[PDB]
């Protein structure tokens, strides 16, 4: 049996926070996506040369069922924390999801990327430093991505199974 | 082969082309008409009133999703020039009248009435809309189109006007004592029906205008996703009430009494097919204050135990479960709106607005097409009521439950965490006591009716 590793994405709403899922799971040269099938959530890679599974959880659009967050976050055994590096309260709210994750996961050392998304042309209002002073402070990555080229989508990804595996 | 007039005088006229139109390889199953993946607007309005046949699915989606790519106004106005059919420049010209006109008119005239009937919302928020409407039914002339001209004007005018249930359940709180009542006061059965009335309500005024276009996530969305907002946060206040009900009863036996009764009003949920009440409960259960209270739950019987662990299991795997369960059901139900909300968003997001085709650009319908069928899933389980009697002062207390106050998410979330901590502490601190809080016996009525 191959390791299956349960990631769980968490962030703002309304920041399109989604983009970063479909971008891995979609083919680099396809752009249909149906989310109501098993194979829109898993994908089998290849990282360091370990092959693996990747089961992803998305509850992108379900930010108003704020009761359900705990449920969900302990699902996982890695989490991206993703930010929309046009949203500063986006930005602002990392810390808040964060020590959920610590208070759900019941661990000060859990497993986590932080994930600055850039969503569309609007103007950056995080700068990258910022960010990697925050990332800095918890003791974890940083990776920027961008929704419309699929840059630094992977690498937000494979950094987080690797923070799993040396764990 | 008909003779069409020219572009230049009819639009709709062109012929199709794969810079104009693409349709996917399978056909309408009850139908067998072909399904559109793509086209321009002028293409897509040309099938919305297509002479050689009628499109209901067509049309119930294109209505339902066409403000992505179309506005109102510019769809009023395209429907009016598709019904002005000029004669092309006798056999050929009787034949044109009753194979392409008649059918096309009364095409439109079909969408006028789908749009009037089912999606008003347009009108209401533009009252020019109506007015145009209003205009152009009103220079509608033909026996043929008599029929429908009137049929239309009714609507407009309704639109622009606007067996034995089971007994009432009672345990401690009597009826009319609204001031005692409470989470185990009131009958455990009463508790799950009248909040499987609220929440089935709830769920049947979400209007797909509050879905499509993901309008809920956006910074609008308390003028556009009322209702679904509504919902949403009654769910959310059942779950904290819940988990302050447990995390607030300090004494063992009472928090044990609590939990108990929680999951039989749970069991209730389920006997109503009211997914949405399981998983408001299943959520409290595995929320951060109560699901590290271990020595509640080794007291808790070993049949509620596994009551719990099965709807919990409900949610795992990406809700596989819950979905095969809602399936196999059939209404009266309550579902759990969470999963269509991140469908619908995901089907946006993942899919683009426009195919491009020998470097034309075609509006993308078949994503439309995919947020329409998640939408008409919505639809179909909000058509049946519950044969269940409403109490007007437990309903009046699950609508005015308010566990939060006056504090803030955090703060309040904050103090759950703090009061399981206090009544549980972490190991190695050992389990202290505390003083009973219930001045009235904690033994269930259980989840059987007390009459036949
Ligand atoms: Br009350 C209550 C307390 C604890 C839990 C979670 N447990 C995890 C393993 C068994 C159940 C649920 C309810
Ligand atoms: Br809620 C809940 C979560 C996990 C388990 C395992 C057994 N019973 C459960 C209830």
């Amino acid at each position: 049996h191959m390791t299956e590793y349960k990631l769980v994405v968490v962030g703002a709403g309304g920041v399109g926070k989604s983009a970063l899922t479909i971008q891995l799971i979609q083919n680099h040269f396809v752009d249909e996506y149906d989310p109501t099938i098993e194979d829109s959530y898993r994908k089998q890679v290849v990282i360091d040369g370990e092959t693996c599974l990747l089961d992803i959880l998305d509850t992108a659009g379900q930010e108003e069922y704020s009761a359900m967050r705990d449920q969900y976050m302990r699902t996982g055994e890695g989490f991206l924390c993703v930010f929309a590096i046009n949203n500063t309260k986006s930005f602002e709210d990392i810390h808040q999801y964060r020590e959920q994750i610590k208070r759900v996961k019941d661990s000060d050392d859990v497993p986590m990327v932080l994930v600055g998304n850039k969503c569309d042309l609007a103007a950056r209002t995080v700068e990258s430093r910022q960010a990697q002073d925050l990332a800095r402070s918890y003791g974890i990555p940083y990776i920027e991505t961008s929704a419309k080229t699929r840059q630094g989508v992977e690498d937000a990804f494979y950094t987080l199974v690797r923070e799993i595996r040396q764990h | 082969q008909m003779r069409l007039p020219s572009a230049d005088v009819y639009r709709f006229a062109e012929p199709d082309s794969e810079e104009n139109i693409i349709f996917e390889e399978n056909m309408q199953p009850k139908a067998g008409i072909p399904i559109i993946k793509a086209g321009t607007v002028i293409k897509l309005i040309e099938r919305l009133t297509y002479h050689m046949y009628a499109d209901p699915n067509f049309v119930r989606t294109f209505l339902t999703t066409y403000r992505s790519f179309c506005k109102p106004q510019e769809l009023l106005s395209l429907i009016i020039e598709r019904f002005e059919i000029p004669e092309p420049e006798s056999a050929e010209l009787k034949r044109f009248r009753k194979e392409y006109i008649q059918p096309v008119q009364l095409r439109v005239l079909n969408v006028c009435r789908h749009w009037v009937e089912h999606h008003f919302y347009d009108f209401e928020r533009d009252a020019y809309l109506l007015q145009r409407m209003e205009e152009f039914i009103g220079t509608v002339r033909g026996k043929a189109m008599k029929k429908w001209v009137e049929s239309i004007t009714k609507i407009i005018q309704r639109k622009k006007i606007a067996s034995s249930p089971p007994t009432v359940e009672w345990h401690i709180s009597r009826p009319g004592h609204i001031e005692t009542f409470d989470l185990l006061t009131l009958h455990p059965i009463e508790i799950a029906r009248q909040l499987t009335l609220l929440e089935s309500d709830l769920y049947r005024a979400v209007q797909p205008s509050e879905l499509v276009g993901s309008v809920w996530t956006k910074e609008d969305k308390e003028i556009n996703s009322p209702n679904l907002l509504k919902m949403i946060r009654h769910t959310t206040n059942l779950t904290l009430w819940f988990e302050k009900c447990i995390v607030e009863t300090e004494n063992l036996e009472e928090r044990v009494a609590v939990v108990s009764r929680i999951i039989e009003i749970l069991q209730v949920f389920q006997e109503l097919n009211n997914f949405n009440g399981v998983l408001e409960v299943v959520s409290a259960m595995n929320s951060s204050p109560v699901y590290r209270l271990d020595h509640t739950f080794e007291q808790i019987p070993s049949r509620q135990k596994k009551i719990l662990e099965e709807a919990h299991e409900l949610s795992e795997d990406h809700y596989k479960k819950y979905l095969a369960k809602l399936r196999s059901i059939n209404p009266p139900c309550v579902p759990f709106f969470g999963i269509y909300l991140t469908n619908i968003l995901k089907t946006e997001e993942g899919n683009p607005e426009v195919l491009k085709r020998h470097g034309k650009e075609l509006i993308n319908f078949s994503k439309r097409r995919k947020v329409a069928e998640i939408t008409g899933e919505i639809q179909q389980y909000q058509n049946q009521p519950y044969c269940l009697r409403v109490e007007s002062d437990i309903k009046r207390f699950f609508e005015n439950l308010n566990p939060m106050g006056n504090s803030m998410e955090k703060e309040f979330t904050d103090y759950l965490f703090n009061k399981s901590l206090e009544i549980e502490p972490r190991n190695p601190k050992p389990l202290p006591r505390f003083p009973k809080k219930y001045s009235y016996p904690l033994k269930s009525p259980g989840v059987r009716p007390s009459n036949p």
